[PDB]
């Protein structure tokens, strides 16, 4: 029944500030410290600080007690922390967590993905990874490529194409741009006779394309 | 407090047991904390106070130590268990340091990576870019090397790569590398090659193509 709910994303431009909530339910809020934790990908949890919502009393690591501030608001139950002057650093997941009554950080929000970046919202194009020429089984695929933000969605075939198939993480590219490839594996006897096209879906700059790949001449 | 989990990676089996290891820095009696965070998931408390399950946490997970070097123990291992797991000391005062993690994967025979090249298309070079694509697939254990040559001279820092997580049924990774030249930059060149690293090969494996 303890529950704690963050927004999924926010994405703001560097030099900006932002303000992360956490809305609290299924217990006395005021009862127990809330706590913030900062996650970069693929890296280590990092403790960000701690607040008393019944106290206000505050506590901060040593690198983050200069860059947030901690609140919150008992009416509505939510905790909130307020990151200024943002960077690309500070691009993150960050977590808020529950105290427990003995300590560790016993319930976890989902995390609110925050994105720093001056870049603009732009679909991908769709580039054909073609099977090659001169097979057992062969390759192909479909590099997506200049989109922001993340994520774009890759299907095979409208769906009916999930065997084989490994899509892998995004890269960020020194435009701030953003670049994926998927790719599959099929028995090079359909090559001549099969159809394949992969299925990209970006929302947030709501472009859907649909390329078809096949060998070249 | 200093607290130091001294392996980033395990590699286990279903069906057998494991430990991972904790050591703080000053005695903290037994207030040490485990979590497990799945691979897209938020972390997950599974022990608190180095020996106390959280209800509903299955019996194959427990923990012991006190004072200053503590175990996260898995008695068998399930393959939903795959994940990296955290240590948290909480006992007087903060800051309420983390551990760097343990990241847990199956371990099964070595496989030689499977590797494809491929040119750019004629619908990217009309836009005045270039990017040439390695795929290494279905390859164990992870560690792999991706060298581009360019008429065999060896390029640097105008590449990246990605790599799957572990794969659930097979239990191997997949990699691509990208190379990426401006259109002028590609047409005077030739020969485009990727040689790859691997343990599963006994000599690095060159896959290529030429541009014509």
């Amino acid at each position: 029944q303890v529950q704690l709910q963050q927004p999924g994303t926010e994405l703001v431009k560097p030099g900006a500030s932002v303000k992360l909530s956490c809305k609290a339910s299924g217990y006395t809020f005021t009862s127990y410290w809330m706590h913030w934790v900062k996650q970069r990908p693929g890296q280590g949890l990092e403790w960000i600080g701690e607040i008393n919502p019944r106290n206000g009393r505050t506590d901060f690591s040593e690198k983050f007690k200069s860059k947030a501030t901690l609140t919150v608001d008992t009416s509505s139950s939510t905790a909130f922390i307020q990151l200024s002057s943002l960077t690309s650093e500070d691009s993150a997941v960050y977590y808020c967590a529950r105290w427990g009554y003995y300590g560790s950080s016993d319930y976890w929000g989902q995390g609110t993905a925050l994105t720093v970046s001056s870049a603009s919202t732009k679909g991908p194009s769709v580039f054909p990874l073609a099977p090659s020429s001169k097979g057992g089984t062969a390759a192909l695929g479909c590099l997506v490529k200049d989109y922001f933000p993340e994520p774009v969605t890759v299907s095979w075939n409208s769906g009916a194409l999930t065997s084989g198939v490994h899509t892998f993480p995004a890269v960020l590219q020194s435009s701030g741009l953003y670049s994926l490839s998927s790719v599959v594996t099929v028995p090079s006897s359909s090559l001549g006779t099969q159809t394949y096209i992969c299925n990209v879906n970006h929302k947030p700059s709501n472009t859907k394309v649909d390329k078809k790949v096949e060998p070249k001449s | 407090i200093v607290v130091t989990q001294s392996h980033k990676f395990m590699s286990t089996s279903v069906g057998d047991r494991v430990s991972i290891t904790c050591k703080a820095s000053q005695d903290v009696s037994v207030a040490v904390a485990w979590y497990q965070q799945k691979t897209g998931q938020s972390p997950k408390l599974l022990i608190y106070s180095a020996s106390y399950r959280i209800t509903g946490v299955p019996d194959r997970f427990t923990g012991s130590g006190s004072g200053t070097d503590f175990t996260f123990t898995i008695s068998s291992v399930q393959a939903e268990d795959m994940a990296v797991y955290y240590c948290q000391q909480h006992y007087s005062t903060p800051p309420w340091t983390f551990g760097g993690g343990t990241k847990l994967e199956i371990k099964r025979t070595v496989a030689a990576p499977s590797v494809f090249i491929f040119p750019p298309s004629d619908e990217q070079l009309k836009s005045g870019t270039a990017s040439v694509v390695c795929l290494l697939n279905n390859f164990y254990p992870r560690e792999a090397k991706v060298q581009w040559k360019v008429d065999n001279a060896l390029q640097s820092g105008n590449s990246q790569e990605s790599v799957t997580e572990q794969d659930s049924k097979d239990s191997t990774y997949s990699l691509s590398s990208t190379l990426t030249l401006s259109k002028a930059d590609y047409e005077k060149h030739k020969v485009y090659a990727c040689e790859v690293t691997h343990q599963g090969l006994r000599s690095p494996v060159t896959k290529s193509f030429n541009r014509g």
